[PDB]
RNA sequence: ACAUUUAAUGUGAGGUUGAGAUAUAAUAGUU
RNA sequence: AAGAUCAUCGAAACGGUAUGCUCCUGAAAAAAA
RNA sequence: AAAUAUGCAAUCAAUA
């Protein structure tokens, strides 16, 4: 899908409480 | 605050602490400490289907890449899920299911080799 | 009569924790009250409902 | 339609059968009326019911049999209804649409015109208490020996004295042996040798009123269910596989299965009888253990997976290949 | 009771009542959001 | 002539459940060989479900106007087994 | 659009047909014998073992050793177990050990309480209106009086999901059955239980 | 909670009308 | 919820096509550099 | 100051 939807995943992990590196990596 | 890793309200959906102690962590590193205790969880039980998984109990092993994705494997991503687990319906913490399984297994913990505690979240 | 000994002490012997003690019972108390859904394995069809 | 040959058939008569029928509302609501009076409830209807008194069911159960008897059979109205206010609501309209309707606003206004009736006002709140509002507490408090229907009340409490009176001629052991309180409850079916498994019979409506199945009734398994506490899966706990895994497995299925919505009973019962089946029939778990094991070890090396081919290579590549033994167009032509 | 039209019940009464439907009203917002699943009878980790 | 009264089962006036397994009401003629079919084997039909009835009259017309061989069943499933199962859960009073 | 080639069957073809039309969709509608069931199933597992395998299997595999090493799976010991078919249930366990009263004079529970129960009413219908059977009870630990240990035992029995703290409240909930006498009788069961093991702490 | 067992179960052997043409005895004796 | 405020590392340190191992759904998204 | 340790939506005080 998009990848501001999949950063916007990895935020919503991060503020559930996993640190996951935001770079498009 | 802006990229912080609680969320505003410091949410902790994949901490787990012992309430013998101050020790806590997360459910990958449980998976990993559970790896590395078979022999200790075998003998409380007490080729073989049940030491199948006994070659994880290497450092090294795991730390290669052989041991690293058995590792990720195991410990999957319950945080991701499908596209229409938002909302109401988004993923919840399973720290619950994984003290269960801890408690269960009798793993001892690092910092007070205790045998039980081992609730959710954070002390 | 003033017994030193007392239930808890006795039990001890066989390896009984208090904190063991106190988990078990809750956990059967909760077991009784709610059911036993212990996420066995298969325990997703029984606790699926239907759609037929 | 033939023009009138019969005077049965003539408008006058229609006129007459309704207000016949408006008549005979009128006398039945007169005799409820007479029928309260003479039979009233003390404490109200709910504390009665509650209090579970001799007098107040006998007293309850002979006003509901006599309103029964007393109640009418209408001409125009197919529907025997047992409320006042619905019978003679319903005659009234009749009338009303009959030989009360100049046009489409009338006809909508009739209902206005109904409710604006203080007699039917007064009568709307004089129905009889539906059974849900206390069946659901006598049952979470635990009483089996109750019936939310006066009539089926009395009838039990007399055939009970009935019984006493019998024996009433080591006496009292006697008597009280034969009361009903006294009965063990594991004795009342030989099948389920447990205590407090049947409970009382719901009072409420069933069945569908109108359809191709208006008079069908209760299911095989709904009529067993109405008279029972709660249902339990007892009935397939037994004769379980032999094979230790798989008895646990299907122990933890029936337990799950017991607290379980979504699951029809029927259901729950048919998938454990295949179960049980499925799993004697099958192979010993422990070889099965076994053997996936041994077929999947915890590593995966290469070449231990069947190798798969391009669906384009396989199939899209032009007509080469047809399997058909006797075609009269082989791929040769 | 005195005014017309309102209810004849006890202030507090009403009250007590309140606080009752508030406090289970909290305790099955709770539970339900708890049990809500997409994939009703998933559990992690287990066989899926 | 004309069709017999339905007999209410028990605090009723009428009865459509009994008349549409008869095949009365709807008049069905497959149906009425149904129930008499099942009435003859000893299987109490009134107290089968819409869905059995309409399966059983299914087979047994194809059965009629196909031939012996039909009705046929997968994993070796015999119509003679279906109606033993019928009589085995619903016993003729 | 034109009519199709008509083939005119040869003997051969005539005298090596098929003397059954195939199974249907109509005829898979009868269900599957356990016969066929497990057949099948035998089937699957000999020809995976046989080497129709995939890498979702060998995890698969894997997740199911980590939960037996968890010890969350039906296995067996070899030497604790290995070296009954007929039981009573949970449910009929309850009923069976269940205290009910005499008379509606006698009470069972000695505390302060409150039942709650929906009901459904109105024009005529053809369709059940959705959950509508469920009840519960509600009540306060300091209306049930009872010592600090026992109170204790009581919330943590309970949970923090049924326990409401600004009022000091909790609340038990039965929607177990699709009838309303059903689970108001369980719900009556498991009440009771829940009180005798409070009384055991 | 106080809770084995309705009758059989033999060969190493687990696949019960085969999930199917297209070079390797590969697999559940050897090949 | 993000784009926030604040405060660091900092320029192809951009871009993310591509790449066998891993995860989710489903009976079925297989093999593969 | 022996008070707090502080980011914001698209429903609900006729009930949080
Ligand atoms: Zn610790």
């Amino acid at each position: 899908r998009n990848k501001k939807i999949r950063m916007s995943l990895k935020k919503r992990r991060r503020r559930k409480g996993k640190r996951a590196p935001c770079r498009k990596k | 605050a802006a990229r912080r890793v609680g969320g505003i309200g410091r949410r902790c959906f994949l901490t787990l602490h012992c309430s013998a102690c101050s020790f806590f962590f997360q459910t990958s590193d449980a998976i990993k400490l559970i790896l590395t205790q078979q022999h200790h969880i075998l003998r409380k039980k007490g080729a073989a289907s049940k030491f199948s998984l006994l070659p994880l109990a290497d450092a090294s092993l795991l730390l290669k890449r052989r041991g690293a994705l058995v590792l990720r494997s195991l410990h999957g991503d319950p945080l991701v899920g499908s596209r229409r687990q938002r909302g109401e319906f988004a993923p919840q913490a399973p720290t619950a299911e994984m003290a269960k399984m801890l408690n269960k297994s009798c793993v001892p913990c690092p910092r007070c080799k205790r045998e039980g505690r081992w609730e959710e979240g954070k002390k | 009569m003033r017994r030193l000994a007392s239930p808890s002490l006795r039990r001890l012997q066989e390896g009984q924790t208090p904190h063991s003690m106190r988990k078990s019972a809750v956990a059967d108390a909760r077991k009784k009250i709610f059911g036993y859904a212990c996420g066995m394995p298969g325990e997703e069809q029984w606790v699926r409902p239907l759609q037929g | 339609d033939h023009y009138i040959t019969s005077a049965n058939f003539s408008e006058p008569v229609e006129l007459l059968s309704l207000a016949e029928d408006l008549h005979k509302a009128e006398i039945y609501t007169q005799t409820t009326e007479k029928l309260e009076k003479q039979w009233p409830a003390a404490g109200g209807v709910a504390k009665g019911i509650q209090g579970d008194q001799f007098f107040d069911v006998m007293a309850a159960a002979v006003r509901e049999d006599l309103q029964d008897q007393s109640r009418p059979v209408l001409v125009n109205e197919l529907t025997d209804h047992e409320n006042p206010y619905c019978m003679k609501r319903e005659a009234l309209r009749r009338l009303v649409l009959h030989a009360c309707t100049r046009n489409c606003l009338d006809e909508t206004l009739t209902d206005t015109l109904l409710d604006r009736r203080a007699d039917l006002q007064r009568l709307r709140s004089k129905a009889r208490l539906p059974p849900e509002v206390l069946e659901p507490l006598a049952a979470f408090v635990g009483i089996t020996r109750f019936s939310f229907d006066r009539r089926a009340r009395l009838n039990q409490k007399v055939t009970a004295v009935q019984h006493a009176l019998r024996q009433i001629s080591e006496k009292v052991e006697a008597v009280l042996s034969v009361l009903p309180e006294n009965f063990p409850s594991d004795a009342l079916h030989p099948h389920h040798p447990f205590r407090n498994h049947f409970g009382f019979e719901s009072s409420v409506p069933y069945g569908v009123v109108g359809s191709i199945s208006m008079g069908k009734g209760r299911k095989k398994i709904e009529k067993e269910l109405a008279r029972l506490r709660y249902p339990t899966l007892q009935r397939v706990a037994h004769s379980l596989p032999k094979d230790l895994k798989y008895r646990e497995s299907v122990a933890h299925a029936i337990r799950v299965l017991e607290r379980s919505r979504g699951w029809d009973f029927e259901s729950k019962v048919k998938a454990i009888n295949a179960l049980v089946e499925v799993w004697n029939r099958l192979a010993p778990g422990r070889t099965y253990e076994k053997i996936l094991n041994h077929a999947f070890p915890v590593f995966r090396g290469r070449g231990m997976v069947k190798k798969t081919r391009s669906r384009a290579a396989v199939f899209n590549k032009g007509l080469k290949y047809i399997r058909s033994l006797t075609t009269q167009k082989p791929l040769h032509a | 009771t005195v005014l017309r039209g309102h209810c004849p019940t006890d202030k507090e009464f009403i009250r007590r009542a309140l606080e009752e439907e508030q406090a289970v009203e909290r305790i099955r917002k709770k539970l339900d959001k708890k049990q809500l699943q997409w994939f009703p009878g998933k559990t992690p980790w287990a066989p899926k | 002539y004309g069709p017999e009264a339905p007999q209410p089962p028990a605090g009723l006036h009428w009865s459509w459940w009994e008349l549409y397994v008869k095949g009365v009401n709807p008049e069905y003629p497959p149906r009425q060989r149904m129930f008499a079919f099942l009435t003859a084997q000893g299987v109490d039909v009134l107290e089968m479900e819409i869905r059995e009835i309409e399966d059983v009259t299914r087979w047994l017309e194809m059965s009629n106007v196909y031939g012996e061989k039909f009705p046929r069943f997968p994993y070796d499933v015999t119509f003679q087994d279906k109606i033993e199962a019928l009589k085995e859960k619903y016993p003729l009073a | 659009r034109g009519k199709k080639e008509k083939v005119i069957l040869n003997a051969e073809q005539v005298a090596t047909k098929t003397r059954l039309p195939p199974i249907r969709l109509e005829d898979r509608i009868t269900p599957e014998p356990p016969a066929t069931v497990a057949r099948n199933i035998r089937s699957q597992i000999s020809r995976a073992v046989a080497g129709w395998k995939t890498k979702r299997m060998f995890t698969y595999r894997n997740k199911y050793r980590l939960r037996r090493l968890v010890g969350m799976t039906h296995d067996i010991d070899s030497d604790d177990e290995f070296a009954g078919r007929t039981f009573v249930t949970p449910l009929t366990k309850l009923q069976h050990q269940a205290a009910l009263p005499r008379s509606p004079l006698h009470a069972r529970f000695d505390f302060p309480h409150t039942v709650h129960y929906d009901v459904f009413w109105g024009p005529p219908q053809v369709e059940e209106e959705p959950n509508k059977s469920g009840c519960w009870v509600s009540f306060r630990v300091a209306d049930l009086k009872l010592s600090d240990s026992q109170e204790q035992r009581l919330l943590d029995i309970l949970g923090p999901e049924r326990y409401d703290e600004q009022t000091g409240v909790v609340c038990l909930e039965a929607d177990v059955f699709p009838q309303l006498n059903h689970n108001a009788a369980y719900l009556g069961d498991i009440l009771q239980q829940l009180m005798r093991e409070v009384k055991k702490a």
